[PDB]
């Protein structure tokens, strides 16, 4: 119960949101590069 | 008598009554399970049992489908929140105990009567299901009959015989496509109880497939029986 | 600890008890509580792990300028 209460705090939610936004940025960069490569190949 | 077994399991051992019973069967020999099947076991059956308080009844042996079930349970637990632990009953052929590890709450030991033989327990296991399907869920007799469903992956001729016996006992069975022989081949070949698990279907949709197999009693009563 | 998680979660590779005990002793000596938690939680038999020599080594790992070491040598 104590660990669950700590995990559901606003600070932990904000930390997890920041980490997930970083993951989304990495995926967006990967998709950007792959789309550029696909456009280069198809032209 | 399966009634005594169920009464001991629920009352004298403190285990809560199940809102769903899922039986894991089959499993071809080999240390390495496919990653697709591993994901199906991890984020599928185990997740649905976690979210509906279901009973995972499977072989308690250290090899075969039981080891895969244990690994999936451990994987879910390590990536789990502060929720209830899944009761995983293992049926295989003094409060303190001594054993060598080199995740199952209960270890049903069936007296086959002959050392070194396997398969004599299966009938007993089926009898237990034939009891727990007829029991009322929730509180009192107002609840619906407890749903019991079998999920088959891989398998052999003995697993086919078990499936036939289960369908004789009005217990629904599901066969996973792409597993290999037995269940997968039978599904490709393809009475009311039998349900086909498409390879397109995967995790995050296990509960809907369970419901559509059970209904084939209504959907709403099953939903209110669970916690979703 | 992420490397340890990735290595120990692999299904293809299984780790024998000797490596688990060696890593557990290293973590206990070097004050890495997360590593000891991970190693013990992965099916480690702590009862067979501890030996009188291991406890003696753990107590010998006390700092030179520590009250525990001072009292231990004063008792002898």
């Amino acid at each position: 119960a104590r660990a669950r209460d700590k995990r559901e705090s606003d600070s932990e939610r904000l930390k997890r949101t920041s980490q997930k936004v970083d993951l989304a940025l990495k995926q967006l960069g990967h998709i950007r590069e792959y789309e550029q490569r696909l456009k280069v190949l198809e032209r | 008598d399966p009634a005594a077994v169920y009464s001991l399991v629920t009352r004298t051992w403190g285990f809560r009554a199940p809102n769903l019973v899922v039986s894991v069967l089959g499993g071809s020999g080999g240390p390495v399970l496919q990653t697709w099947l591993q994901d199906l076991l991890r984020r599928g059956l185990v997740r649905a049992a976690q979210s509906t308080g279901a009973w995972i009844v499977t072989g308690g042996l250290h090899t075969g489908i039981g080891r895969h079930v244990g690994v999936a349970v451990r994987d879910h637990q390590m990536a789990s929140t502060g929720g209830t632990k899944v009761v995983a009953m293992g049926v295989a052929p003094s409060f303190p105990a001594r054993y060598r590890w080199r995740n199952y709450s209960a270890f049903f030991l069936v007296d086959d009567g002959t050392h070194g033989c396997l398969g004599g327990e299966n009938r007993f296991r089926l009898r237990l299901e034939s009891y727990i399907s007829q029991q009322k869920t929730g509180v009192g007799g107002t609840g619906i009959d407890i749903p019991v469903l079998l999920l088959l992956i891989d398998g052999d001729e003995k697993m086919l015989t078990r499936i036939e016996n289960a369908t004789q006992a009005q217990l629904p069975c599901l066969l996973v496509a792409g597993s290999g022989g037995a269940a997968d081949c039978l599904a490709e070949t393809l009475k009311e109880l039998l349900t086909v698990y498409s390879s397109e279907d995967g995790s995050e949709e296990f509960e809907t497939i369970v419901l559509k197999a059970l209904v084939k009693l209504d959907e709403l009563r099953l939903a209110v029986a669970w916690n979703r | 600890v992420d490397i340890a998680q990735s290595e120990l979660f692999r299904g293809d590779i299984q780790w024998r008890s000797f490596h688990l005990e060696a890593s557990l002793m290293d973590a206990l000596l070097n004050d890495r509580p997360e590593f000891v938690r991970l190693l013990i939680s992965h099916g480690l038999s702590l009862g067979h792990f501890l030996t009188p020599m291991r406890l003696a080594q753990l107590y010998s790992a006390a700092p030179s300028n520590s009250l525990i070491r001072n009292l231990l040598d004063q008792a002898s």
